[PDB]
């Protein structure tokens, strides 16, 4: 989503967590930091929702 | 027209942070009320460990009161 981006992924802004050490610690933490940085998209797909067609 | 749209101003704030409020009290603290729990635990200890004594003192020099009977 930030490197090879689709529809309108390029218009929001979220942060991506990044591991240190392999283990499933860091992977547990990184899948909660995209759980916050899921939300943060929901808040801001929800404030510029554009009108028109479907 | 009519649709699924946010409002003027937009919606409200929405949080996305760990939030930890680091609530309880310092190493020092704990480990002084554990002190403390720890030397009155003792001192009632002692007390009631020294009257036990004298009571089992008692009894024993009641039984040597009644020993040459039985």
């Amino acid at each position: 989503r930030k490197t090879q981006p689709y529809d309108v992924y390029d218009q929001v802004e979220f942060d991506v967590p990044i591991g240190s050490r392999g283990d499933c610690y860091d992977r547990y933490l990184c899948r909660v930091e995209e759980m916050r940085q899921s939300i943060r998209i929901i808040s801001q797909c929800l404030n510029k929702m554009p009108p028109g067609e479907i | 027209v009519k649709q699924d749209m946010p409002p003027v101003g937009g919606y409200g704030p929405i949080d996305y942070k760990r939030n930890l409020p680091r609530r309880g009290l310092s190493g020092y603290s704990m480990f002084a009320v554990g002190i403390g729990a720890l030397l009155f635990g003792y001192w009632s200890m002692m007390r009631w460990n020294r009257e036990r004594r004298r009571l089992q003192i008692e009894d024993f020099e009641a039984r040597i009161a009644l020993m040459p009977l039985l």
